[PDB]
C-alpha cells in the first residue's frame, strides 16, 4: 500500500524475512567466495547477479519499506511521505542500512562485507518472530543453531584459508585437496569448535598459533551454545519446572509428616487439575504482575456481567463492582467436596466458573434437591449478615471440578468502607433480607 | 464400563502399552539397520509384533473408553467418548500407527522390518505414561533423571543403527571409517555389530572423536550432522539431567545460600566469634532437626481446604491439647488452623516481655516454656507441648489491669515450635464466633485476677 | 594533596599500575621458564623491570596519598594516611614487593629471574582495577568475558611456563610427550617453544587432549592434575559464560513468561478475542519501547532522595509543561515526582466515567486525552502533554452540584502513558503547602461550575 | 555422659571418623584391584584397618552417646539415647560396616581386600561432616569447589580401579586396550600401574578419549558405558562447579547486575552526564565501603530475637554513645533496635528540611552533619557520631509554638549512616522507659524554645 505498520503487519514480516535471507547469503558466501575457489570466471555472473539481487533488496528496504514505516510520539503518526520518513532518517537504522550498502566495485569479495552491517533488520525480524510465532523457543532454538553453523561455517572458511596460504597438503594439518573443499574444512570447524579433537596435529608455527586460537575460540564457543541451549529449554520449561517444584515439595512435605494417602491423593489430584486447566498455580501473581487496568478489564471479561445478573449487588455504584471483580479469588473444587456445611457459619458467596454444584437437604441428605450449572451464584445471603450471625442453610457438594470465585466476608466490607452510599445500599438491603 | 484417567487402572495401562511402544522404538530400527539380528530371531520378533499390535489394539480400544473432563465431571456415554477420540490427531495418529505394512513382509522381503516404523507414532502413550508416572512415584526427580538417561541411550542406539546402516549403504570394509567387513569373524559376529555401533554413536554423540576419520564426502557430512545432533540434542539432555540434579537439592542450595549470605553479613560487620557461633549452631539446628522447609511457602497456592486438612493432620496431636479446640463448639479450628504461623525459638529465647505490647498468642506444638519471675532464675511454673498463652493481653477483658500488654514473662529452655496467632487473624475467627470468646475471655479472667 | 580513590586520576594510576602488575605476573615466569627469552632480550627485561620497579614505588606513594573515608570525610592528613597505609596488610605486601632480590643475579647468574617473583605480590592493585572496571564500564558483560578470557590466558600461560619447566628439568626430547630437542633448529626457534607450549597447556587446561601421551610416572602424575585443573577452568569458563547468557536473556525470558501466562490465562477463561488482541499488542507496545520495568522497583534501591531528583531528570520535558508543577515556585516539583506514580493506557480505555467516585487525578506526561461525552465518540476538548483531570472528585468544594463523583468521560488516544496521584497522596502533599491548596481548589471551581 | 551434635566435640569427632571413611572409600577399592597395593605393605593396611575399626567401634559409642533433641530438651537419659539410636536406619549400617569380614583373609587369602567394602556404609558420618563445616567455615564456596574436586578424585580413582581390575580379568597385554603386560619391567611396577590406570580414567572420565580404542565386546560395553557415568555424572559435577566458581560473588552478582540495570535506564533513558556520574559516584562509594546488600533482605530469614540482638552487637560501639539508651536503664536497646532502618545519605544531601513533618529519629550511625541556617552558607556546630536529631517534630508537646514541624534543617557534610526509626516505633519504645522520655523532654523543649 502506501504506509504500513511495522509492528503488525505480515506482508513486513515477509519483506523482512526477504532482507534478512539478502543478509544472510551476503554473510554466509562473502568467506566462502573470499576463501574458497568457488568464484572462478565460469559462474562468476551467478554471484554477481545473486550479489546484485541482494543489493536490490536492501535498495527496496531503505527506500520504499523502511520510509513507510508508521511510528508514535504519543500518536500514530502515518503521514506517508512527511516526517514518518523522517523519522527514519534521523534512527539509527537508516545510517546502519546506508553504512551496510557502501558500493565498492573497483571482484574482491571482502569489499562486500559493509553487506553483513545490516544486521538490524535480522534483530527485528527476530523480534517480530518472538511475537506473531506461538512456541517462540523452536525459533530460538533454530537461531542459536544457525549461529552454531554460521561459527562452523566462518571457521571452515578461516581453515581453508590457512590450507592455501601454506599450500593444499604440504602439511598433514592443512586441508588436503581431496573431495569436497567446504565439506572437509567444516568438519575441521566442527572438530575444533566443539574442541572434539582427533585431528591431525600441526607442525609449523603458523598451524599450531591457528590450532591454539581455534581451540580458545572453540572452548568459549562450546560454552556459548551449550550456556544459550540451557537458557532455551529452561525458559521454554520454566512454568512446567516450577509446577513440578512446587508440587514436589509439597509431596515430599506431605510424606514428611506422613499424611494419609487420601488427603495426599486429593492434593495431587488438585495440583494436576490446576495446572492441566488454569495452566499456573496461581492466577494471582499474574494478576498482581499486570497494570491495575489491565487485571480490571480482564476482571470484567471474564464475570462482570455473571456479577451483574444478581439482585443484591443491582442498585449499587460500579466501581464497587469493579473492586470486588478485582478481589474475587478463583478457587477450584475437587469432586464431592463440600463447598458448604449446613452446620458451618456462611463467610463468603461463590460464583461457578465452570462445574456443577449440588445443594443436599431432604431425609438424612444425599438428595440433590438443586444443582447450579456454570454461571449461578449462591452463599450471597452471607455476605448481608454483620457480626458472623450467619449460617449455610444446606450443606453443598461440588460434582465434579469446580472452579468458582469467592468473596468472602471482610473484604466486601474493606470495599463497602470506600463507598459509602453502597454502605448504605448493602444496610438496608440486609434489614429487608 | 468407562476407564477414568487419574485411576490406578489407566495408568497400569499406560504401562503396559508403554512396554510395546518401548518395544518399537528401539527394535524396530534395531532390526532394519542389523540385518542379521532380524534374520537370526525372527521368530521371537513376529511374535513380539504380535503382541505388540495387539496390544495397540487394545490401546485404541481403551482409547475409546477413557473418559474426558467435560465442565468438571467425567463423561460416561459411550458415543461421546468415541467421537472425541476420534476427532483428536491421536486417532490419526493410531490409524497410522495400525495400518498392517507387514503385508509388505511378503512383497520386500522379511529382511525389511523398517516397514512397521509407523509403529513408532505411539509416542504419544509413552510421554503420557511418563508424565503420569512421575506424579505419582515419590522420587520424581529420580524418575525424571531415569527417563533423560533413557532417552540419551534410545538416541545413542538410534545413531548406532544410523551409524551401521550407512556403513551398509557406502559398503562394509571399503574403507576405514565404515564398520569393517562382515566376514571378518571377530566383527561378523551381531553382537560385536551392534556394541561397535554403539561405541562409535556413544563416542560421536559425546562430541569425543577417537573414531577413525571419514574418507568419503558422505561420510564427512555424516559426521559434522551426527557431531551437531550431539552438541545440540545430546548436550542439551545432559545439562537436562544436570538441571534435574540441581532442582533435586534446590531448597537445599537456597537453605545454605541464605546461610553463606548470613555469614558473609557477619564476617564484613565484625560480629563477635560468640554471636557467629550461635549463629551456626541455630542453622545447625535448623538443619538437624529438619526444620529448614517452612509450610507457607510450600503450600502457598493449595486452597483454604486442603490447606486445612492438611494442616489438622500435621497438627492433630498438639491442637488436641488445646482447650478451645475440640472442647468448645469446635468449628473454630478450620478457621485458625490456616491463619496459625509457625515459629521456632532456641533456648533461653524470651519470647514476650512484662510491659511488652502483646499483638500475638502462641499455641505451643512443642517445646518446654516457663513462666519466669523478673529476674529469671526462678520459674514460676512450666508449660509443655499444647499449652497456649498470651491470650489475656490480646483481647479487650473486664477488670483489665494493664491492658493490651503483656502481664507475664515467658522464655523458653530448649527449642520450642509454637503456633504464632496474631491479634487481627484472631479477631477475625473470634468476632463470628462467640462461645470460642467467652471462654477464652474467662480463661484470661482466671489468670489475671490471680 | 590527597588523591579520592572515587576519582578518575585513581583509576587511572590503578591502570598504570596494572601494567607492571601484569607484565610481570606474565612475564617474570615466562622468563624464568624459557632461558632463551630471558636471555635474548636480557637490555630490554632490565629496563622493564626498572620501569616497574619505580612504578611500583609511586604505587606506595599513592597509597600514602589515597584518602580513606573516616566519618563519611576523606582524610587530608598526611600522618594519619601514612599509618593508616602501613597498619594495612598491603603495606607489607608492597614491601615484600619491592625487596631488591636482583642484587642475586650477582649471585645466582643472568639465567634465574625468578628472584623477582616477590613483584607478584601486587597482584591486589590489579585485582582492584578490575574490580573497579566491572563497577564503571559501560559494557560490563564484554569486560565481564574480557576479564575472564584475561585470567585464562594467565593460567594458561603459567601452566605453560610449567610444562617448559618439567620438560627442561626431565631433559628436551628424552621421550615422546615433554618439548622436544631445544639443539633442533626447528624446535629450538624460541616462538615455537612459547607457542607449542601455550598450545599443550590451552589442550591441558580446557580438557581437549591431542597431547602426546605421557611416558615417565611423574608426566603421568603431572598430566592428570593439570587435567584437574582444566576440569576446573573449563567448568569456570562454562559457568561464567552461562550465567552472562541468563543475565542478557533474563528480561526476555522474564517478560516472555509474562506473556505465556497472560495468554494461558486468556485461553483458560473466556476473555473475548477483542481483549486478547488489546493484551497481547499493549503488551508488545510495552516491549518495543523498552520501558516494561515500572519506575517504582527499579528505582527503590538508591535513596529517597535521589529518587525525587532522577525523576526530575528523566521527566523534565513532561514536568515542566504541566500547570501544576513550576507553576511559580517550582519546589513541590521535587517532593511530589517520588509519591506520583506511572501507569500507561491502551487507547480508549476510558480513565475516567461518569458516575464513579475518583481515586486519584492523572497528570498526562505523555499522548493526547479527549474529554468524550456518553456516545464515545465526540470529542469536548483534547489535553496535551503535562496537562491534568480528575481534579474535582477527591477535592471537595463546600458548593458542589455533584455528590463526590466524576463529571467527564476521558478516553485514551494513541498509547497514553500518563501519572497518577492518588487521594491519600493528594491529602498528604495538600497538607506541606498553602499554594496548592488553594490554587487547586480555584482551578477545580470553575470546572465544576459549568 | 551425653554429646550435643551443635557442640565442637561433635564437629571434631566428624572429622575423626571422616578420615577412616574417605581412607576406606579410596584405599579399599584401591587393594581391592591392585594387588601389588595390598600385598606389598600388608602390614600398613593391616594396621591402617585395625585404626579405622577402632575409630568405627568408637563412633558407635558416640551415635549411643549423642543426645537427641526430643520436645526442645537435650536428652541425657542413657536408655533413651540406646533406643533412639538403636532404632534408625544408622544403626544398622553400623552394624553391617563393622561386621567382621577380615575373618575372611584366612579363607579367601590375603589378596581379597574388597571384603572390607561394607566400612564404606558410614559413609553417612563423612556426609553429615560436609554438611557441619559447610555450614560453619568462613570460606564456604571454597570448601564446596574443594568437596567436589574431592569427589571428582574418587570418581577417577574409582573408575581407575575398576579399568584396572576390568584389565586383570580379561588379562594384562591380551589386546591393546586392556593394562599392558605386567611382567614388563616399566609397568610391572605398582607405581605406573596406578598412574597410568588414574590417567586412563582422567582421558574416559572427562569425554577426552586419546586411550587406545577397545578390541572386545566386554570393552567396548565399559567403555561406552564409563563414557557415559563421565558425561553424565562427572559432566553433572562439572556443572554444579561451575555454577558455583560463577556464582562465588553471589552478593557482587547481585549488585553488580543492579548497576548494570539502572545504567542500562541511564542510557536508553538518556539521563543527564552529571546526574549520571552522580548515581556511578553513589554506587563507587557503595562498592568502596561494601555497603551493597541491605541487612533486611540478607537476615530476614533470621528469627527476630537473632536479628534483634545481632544487631545489638553490630552497632554496639555507636549504640553505646546514643544518648536516650544505654545510660539510663541500658534495657531500652534491648527494647528496641530492629525498627531502626540503617539509611545512607550522600554528601550536601539535606536530611532535614526547614519547617516540615517530621516522622523519623534519625540516630547517626556514623558522619559529619551539620545543622544549618535558613541561608545555606553558615553552619552551626557539627553533629558527631552517636547523637540525635529530629526529634522535635515526631513527638510534639503543648504550649510549644511550630512543634509538629522541624526547628532547623541538617546537611550531611559527608556520606552519613543514620537509623531512621519511626514515630510509633519510638512511642513504642518510650511508654516502656519514662525516665528516657522525660530526659529525651527536658532536652528537646530546651532546643525547641531557642
Ligand atoms: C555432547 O555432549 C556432551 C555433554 C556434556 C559433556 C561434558 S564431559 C566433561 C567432563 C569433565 C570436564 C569437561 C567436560 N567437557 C569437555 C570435555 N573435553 C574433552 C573438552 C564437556 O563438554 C562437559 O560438558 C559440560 C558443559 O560440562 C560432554 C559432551
Ligand atoms: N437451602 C437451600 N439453599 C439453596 C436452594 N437453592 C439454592 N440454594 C443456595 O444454596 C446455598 C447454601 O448456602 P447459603 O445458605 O449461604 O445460600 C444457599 C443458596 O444460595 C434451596 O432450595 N435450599
Ligand atoms: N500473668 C500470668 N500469666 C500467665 C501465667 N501462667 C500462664 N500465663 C500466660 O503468660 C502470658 C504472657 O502474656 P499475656 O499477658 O498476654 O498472657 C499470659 C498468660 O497467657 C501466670 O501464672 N500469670
Ligand atoms: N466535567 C468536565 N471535566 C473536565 C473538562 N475538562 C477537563 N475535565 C477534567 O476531567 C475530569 C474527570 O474527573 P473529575 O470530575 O474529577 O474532574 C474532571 C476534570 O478534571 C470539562 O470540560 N468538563
Ligand atoms: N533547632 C535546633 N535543632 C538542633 C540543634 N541541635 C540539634 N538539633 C536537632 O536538629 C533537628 C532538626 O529537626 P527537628 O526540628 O525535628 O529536631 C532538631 C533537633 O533534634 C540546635 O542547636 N538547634
Amino acid at each position: 500500500p502506501q504506509s504500513i505498520d511495522p509492528l503488525t503487519n505480515l506482508m513486513y514480516v515477509l519483506w523482512l524475512f526477504f532482507v534478512v535471507m539478502a543478509w544472510n547469503w551476503n554473510c554466509w558466501l562473502i568467506p566462502v567466495r573470499w576463501a574458497f575457489p568457488y568464484q572462478t570466471p565460469d559462474n562468476i555472473h551467478h554471484w554477481l547477479l545473486m550479489d546484485y539481487l541482494c543489493d536490490l533488496i536492501y535498495f527496496l528496504d531503505i527506500t520504499v519499506f523502511q520510509t513507510r514505516l508508521q511510528f508514535v510520539r504519543g500518536g500514530d503518526i502515518i503521514t506517508d511521505k512527511k516526517d514518518m520518513r523522517n523519522n527514519y532518517l534521523k534512527s539509527r537504522r537508516f545510517k546502519m542500512d546506508l553504512l551496510s550498502l557502501l558500493p565498492l566495485d573497483f571482484v574482491n569479495p571482502l569489499l562486500r562485507l559493509p553487506r553483513c552491517l545490516k544486521y538490524m533488520a535480522f534483530f527485528e525480524f527476530n523480534s517480530r518472530l518472538e511475537s506473531i510465532l506461538s512456541k517462540a523457543y523452536v525459533y530460538r532454538v533454530i537461531r542459536t543453531t544457525a549461529y552454531l553453523l554460521y561459527s562452523l561455517h566462518l571457521n571452515s572458511c578461516l581453515y581453508y584459508w590457512a590450507s592455501a596460504y601454506q599450500g593444499l597438503g604440504s602439511t598433514h594439518w592443512v586441508y588436503d585437496g581431496v573431495g569436497n573443499s567446504y565439506i572437509r574444512c567444516y568438519y575441521f570447524a566442527v572438530k575444533t569448535l566443539i574442541t572434539i579433537g582427533g585431528l591431525p596435529d600441526p607442525k609449523t608455527l603458523f598451524e599450531i598459533v591457528f590450532q591454539l586460537l581455534n581451540y580458545f575460540t572453540g572452548v568459549f564457543a562450546f560454552s556459548v551454545m551449550i550456556g544459550q541451549m540451557r537458557d532455551v529449554v529452561g525458559a521454554a520449561t520454566a512454568g512446567q519446572t516450577y509446577y513440578r517444584s512446587c508440587m514436589d515439595s509439597t509431596v515430599k512435605y506431605m510424606n514428611f509428616y506422613k499424611i494419609p494417602k487420601s488427603v495426599q491423593n486429593r492434593v495431587k489430584t488438585w495440583y494436576e487439575y490446576t495446572w492441566h486447566s488454569q495452566g499456573m498455580l496461581d492466577e494471582s501473581e499474574l494478576m498482581v504482575q499486570l497494570p491495575d487496568k489491565m487485571r480490571l478489564d480482564l476482571a470484567i471479561d471474564v464475570n462482570y456481567n455473571i456479577v451483574s445478573k444478581v439482585a443484591l449487588f443491582q442498585g449499587c455504584d460500579r466501581q464497587m463492582i469493579f473492586d470486588m471483580l478485582k478481589r474475587l479469588r478463583s478457587v477450584v473444587y475437587l469432586p464431592n467436596d463440600y463447598v458448604c456445611k449446613k452446620g458451618e457459619i456462611g463467610r463468603e458467596m461463590y460464583i461457578i466458573q465452570a462445574g456443577q454444584v449440588q445443594v443436599l437437604g431432604g431425609p438424612d441428605g444425599k438428595s440433590v434437591l438443586v444443582t447450579l450449572k456454570a454461571g449461578s451464584v449462591f452463599g450471597e445471603i452471607s455476605l448481608l449478615a454483620v457480626g458472623g450471625g450467619n449460617r449455610r442453610t444446606a450443606n453443598v457438594v461440588a460434582h465434579g471440578f469446580t472452579n468458582l470465585f469467592i468473596l468472602d466476608k471482610k473484604d466486601l466490607n474493606e470495599i463497602l468502607v470506600h463507598y459509602p452510599e453502597s454502605q448504605k445500599l448493602l444496610r438496608k438491603k440486609a434489614r429487608r433480607m | 464400563v468407562v476407564i477414568d484417567p487419574s485411576g490406578n487402572t489407566y495408568y497400569n495401562w499406560l504401562f503396559c502399552i508403554t512396554l510395546p511402544v518401548m518395544y518399537n522404538w528401539t527394535m524396530v530400527i534395531a532390526r532394519a539397520c542389523f540385518d542379521e539380528l532380524q534374520s537370526d530371531y525372527l521368530e521371537y520378533w513376529l511374535i513380539l509384533d504380535y503382541v505388540s499390535d495387539i496390544v495397540y489394539l487394545i490401546d485404541m480400544f481403551v482409547r475409546t473408553r477413557t473418559g474426558y473432563l467435560e465442565q468438571g465431571l467425567l463423561v460416561k456415554e459411550e458415543l461421546k467418548l468415541i467421537n472425541k477420540y476420534k476427532s483428536n490427531l491421536q486417532f490419526k495418529l493410531d490409524v497410522l500407527s495400525l495400518i498392517p505394512t507387514d503385508l509388505l513382509y511378503f512383497k520386500l522381503g522379511w529382511n525389511y522390518p523398517e516397514i512397521r516404523l509407523n509403529r513408532l507414532l505411539r509416542f504419544s502413550r509413552m510421554f503420557e505414561f511418563f508424565q503420569r508416572t512421575e506424579t505419582r512415584t515419590n522420587y520424581p526427580n529420580i524418575f525424571r533423571i531415569s527417563n533423560l538417561v533413557m532417552y540419551i541411550v534410545i538416541i545413542i542406539h538410534w545413531n548406532a543403527c544410523v551409524f551401521y546402516s550407512i556403513s551398509k549403504a557406502i559398503g562394509f570394509g571399503n574403507d576405514t571409517w565404515v564398520y569393517p567387513d562382515i566376514n571378518d569373524p571377530e566383527f561378523g559376529r551381531l553382537a560385536r555389530k551392534y556394541v561397535y555401533s554403539l561405541y562409535w554413536s556413544t563416542l560421536t554423540l559425546t562430541t569425543i572423536g577417537e573414531t577413525p576419520p571419514p574418507v568419503r564426502d558422505s561420510e564427512y557430512v555424516f559426521v559434522v550432522v551426527d557431531f551437531l545432533i550431539g552438541v545440540l540434542i545430546f548436550a542439551t539432555i545432559v545439562g537436562n539431567i544436570g538441571s534435574m540434579i540441581s532442582n533435586m537439592n534446590a531448597a537445599r542450595a537456597e537453605f545454605q545460600a541464605r546461610i553463606d549470605a548470613i555469614k558473609q553479613y557477619m564476617h564484613f560487620r565484625n560480629v563477635s566469634k560468640d554471636m557467629e557461633k550461635r549463629v551456626i549452631k541455630w542453622f545447625d539446628y535448623l538443619w538437624t532437626n529438619k526444620k529448614t522447609v517452612d509450610e507457607k511457602e510450600v503450600l502457598k497456592y493449595l486452597p483454604d481446604k486442603l490447606r486445612a486438612e492438611i494442616a489438622i493432620n500435621v497438627h492433630l496431636d498438639t491442637l488436641k491439647k488445646v482447650r478451645i479446640f475440640a472442647d468448645c463448639e469446635a468449628g473454630l479450628l478450620v478457621e485458625l488452623v490456616l491463619k496459625l504461623q509457625p515459629q521456632v525459638y532456641s533456648p533461653g529465647d524470651y519470647i514476650c516481655k512484662k510491659g511488652d505490647i502483646g499483638r500475638e498468642m502462641y499455641i505451643i506444638k512443642e517445646g518446654k516454656l516457663a513462666v519466669v519471675a523478673d529476674d529469671g532464675v526462678t520459674q514460676f511454673v512450666v508449660l509443655s507441648d499444647g499449652s497456649y498463652f498470651g491470650e489475656i493481653s490480646i483481647l479487650n477483658i473486664k477488670g483489665s489491669k494493664a491492658g493490651n500488654r503483656r502481664t507475664a514473662n515467658i522464655k523458653s529452655i530448649g527449642y520450642s515450635d509454637l503456633f504464632c496467632l496474631s491479634k487481627d487473624d484472631l479477631m477475625e475467627a473470634l468476632t463470628e464466633y462467640p462461645d470460642a470468646k467467652t471462654m477464652l475471655e474467662e480463661k484470661g479472667k482466671q489468670i489475671l485476677m490471680k
